[PDB]
């Protein structure tokens, strides 16, 4: 056996820092969520773990822009996971 | 282009 | 040589998809929520959603229009189930939030920090040194992130 | 010469998960920045990237126990990091 | 084929490290907060750090026993230098704390978020697009992480 | 074990 603590292996994927919006296109979905998924399926075949993907997930949204608004948004991961989290396909 |  | 989360387990574990998308009644109940716009294509969230864990062996668990009420319910009832045969949880959440907190569909705030503590070693002992994953997509707050200029990647 | 966010490339190291205490030995230092430390130092030189040390700090922290209480640590990095951040030796 | 942070740059960067120890003033001006025993160890934090961030080609920058006061203060510098020719950033603080906050060496507090928000990318253009680094090492509060027991990880 |  052995012990952890009770907060141990936790990931929270925020879509967005505090204090923020984050976006949701009617026609394709929120910047987050779609880009997630894009992510995902093309990299956890892969083998990558997932905060590498969630990574890559911060980039994209990054260069993405709700021009109107002359806005962004910063998509926010937060953990507690003691290994690499791979979801094998 | 609408906020959640 | 890097230690890993084991993940082979049958049906990996569940995925719920807590999706809301008519916030008409948070609009009566709640005055300064007076205009909270549906959700309109959280519906392609849930879609991908779904297909994606599904491809990555997770049983899918949607979930519509919850209120806070019925959101913690639902918590609730995973929280007590026995994942033992489980190598992961995921808990998807797509709806209107401010800052630390998700809107329920009636207008309810749920404090993220309420949701994702049901899930603790002590709360759920069949999870303990499992991944629990929380993905979270609402706003925070009211304010845009303001853009800064750079060189290219 | 593209935008990213204002809060964009953020890596923020916490020792401990809000709420709870984290520890110091007289004689070492805290379990935290030692761990960090001595995980940089076998790291960074073979490659490897920030979250992945942060993440093995994160096992061997949980590992750790103070007896006296019972209590144990739990750290927490949160990151708007938007490439895998390195460094080389 | 994954992007990288730039870090070639001849000192890197600088790397901060307000080491707190002596909360003497902190006893003595802060009713709720006396009995808060100095940081005994801290010093060996500190050198690890300096160390190992040297050897990492960084230019270590310590500072002891600051006040909140002084904190802001410091990071005020860093925070209008010209990092133009640096590729990274790095700030340590090893103090007491509690949720959200740090502790000043007075007893005064620092909410953390005072403190990274220092450099976003209009506060310090010269930053922009480059790894801003914080470890912070204090107290989040007065409650003990309890243990669960599990298998061999 | 000294708690910060």
């Amino acid at each position: 056996t052995r012990y952890i603590p009770d907060e141990a292996d936790f990931l929270l994927g925020m879509a967005t820092v505090n204090n923020c919006v984050s976006y949701r296109n009617p026609a394709e979905g929120t910047w987050y969520i779609q880009s997630l998924c894009q992510s995902l399926r093309e990299r956890c075949p892969r083998g990558d773990d997932i905060l590498t993907i969630l990574t890559e997930v911060n980039y994209e949204v990054s260069n993405k822009d709700d021009k109107k608004n002359m806005g962004k948004q910063m998509p926010q991961p937060t953990f507690t996971l003691r290994k690499k989290l791979v979801f094998p396909s | 282009d609408e906020v959640d | 040589l890097d230690k890993v989360y084991q993940m082979k387990s049958k049906p990996r574990g569940y995925c719920l998809i807590i999706n809301n998308h008519n916030f008409a009644k948070a609009r009566e109940k709640v005055p300064k929520l007076h205009s909270i716009r549906d959700r309109n294509g959280t519906h392609l969230d849930a879609g991908a959603l779904t297909t994606t864990f599904e491809e990555l062996h997770f049983e899918i668990k949607p979930h519509h229009d919850c209120t806070v009420e019925q959101i913690y319910e639902i918590l609730k009832i995973y929280q007590l189930m026995d994942h033992s045969n489980m190598d992961c949880f995921i808990c998807c959440i797509l709806s209107h939030g401010d800052k630390g907190i998700i809107y329920g569909t009636d207008g309810q705030e749920a404090p993220i920090y309420e949701l994702t503590s049901q899930f603790t070693g002590l709360k759920c002992p069949s999870l303990a040194g499992k991944p629990k994953v929380f993905f979270i997509q609402a706003c925070q707050g009211d304010n845009y992130q303001k853009g800064i200029p750079v060189e290219t990647d």
